[PDB]
């Protein structure tokens, strides 16, 4: 839910995450697939130095 | 006018509260949920005027100092106000030694670590919700 | 805001912490996890200015050396000051023999291999995350 993320997370990062989710959705990614993709991406960013 | 737009979070007073939480985990502070939550709500009152918010901070600074002094096991401010003449008349070296003995450097290090942790988390997750949730859970436990 | 641009990471001190971990595993080091967490937080806190960050690192380099000396079992600098006369009394060849006996070339080789491994793995694994995790784990074990 958007409310849960909005209250749980600061508005900038929540907007970034929801934007990535919408980008996935517009390319045919399912809600489960896009949620899993966001989870894997945040794990990779925190572990792998993608910068 | 609007009131919900001013709920920006406890901000620095949140870390100030985290200090008391740390003292509670170590048992060095006897927590009082009533006064703590009352001050938290006072800080959480949405003031449309920015001058009102700044005045609230200015008034709360000595109020916060007195609250922190009272919540501890130290004697009340009346005793120190009465004994200030003797405290000033005491030798400086003995006062410094007493301060150092009272100063727990482990607490200082823990405070710095938690300060850095909260500063980092203040960019990813809302600490206000977690702090108010912990306060509510502590109040419920005290009620139980 | 875009405060992530100020969280620069441990950078060089990652290798520092890895070396201290290595010396702690082999039992050559007297370890104080709380001070290590304090140092990690001090080097990890963000400062907006590049000059301030560089000054922090330059000031902390002697602090890092002092922490390394404390973690090692070597005698304090006061002992060196007291015994400088005896140290100067010994011949140069005797001092060379003593330092060669003290030098453990296996640990120097391990340090070199660790440096190469860190310079290669810093491109594929966030060593700051893992070093902070292990430091918190050591603090947790030494506390509870």
């Amino acid at each position: 839910m958007s409310i849960l993320t909005r209250w749980l997370l600061i508005p900038p990062v929540n907007a970034r995450l929801i934007g990535r989710y919408r980008d996935y959705r517009r390319h045919g990614a399912s809600a489960f697939s896009a949620t899993l993709g966001c989870f894997w991406m945040i794990l990779a960013w925190i572990f792998i130095p993608l910068e | 006018s609007s009131l919900w737009q001013y709920w920006r979070g406890l901000s620095g007073w949140n870390f100030y509260f985290l200090v008391k939480f740390g003292l509670l985990w170590a048992g060095y502070l006897n927590f009082h949920p009533l006064l703590n939550l009352v001050f938290a709500a006072f800080l959480l009152m949405p003031l449309p005027r920015y001058s009102l918010h700044r005045l609230r901070h200015w008034i709360a600074l000595p109020i916060g100092f007195a609250l922190f002094w009272h919540d501890t096991w130290l004697p009340g401010p009346e005793s120190i106000m009465s004994q200030g003449s003797q405290v000033a008349g005491f030798s400086t070296d003995y006062l410094i030694d007493l301060v150092t003995r009272f100063i727990n450097w482990q607490m200082i290090g823990a405070i710095f670590v938690l300060l850095v942790a909260w500063l980092f988390l203040s960019q990813w997750i809302r600490i206000t919700v977690f702090v108010v949730a912990i306060l509510l859970w502590l109040n419920v436990l005290t009620l139980a």
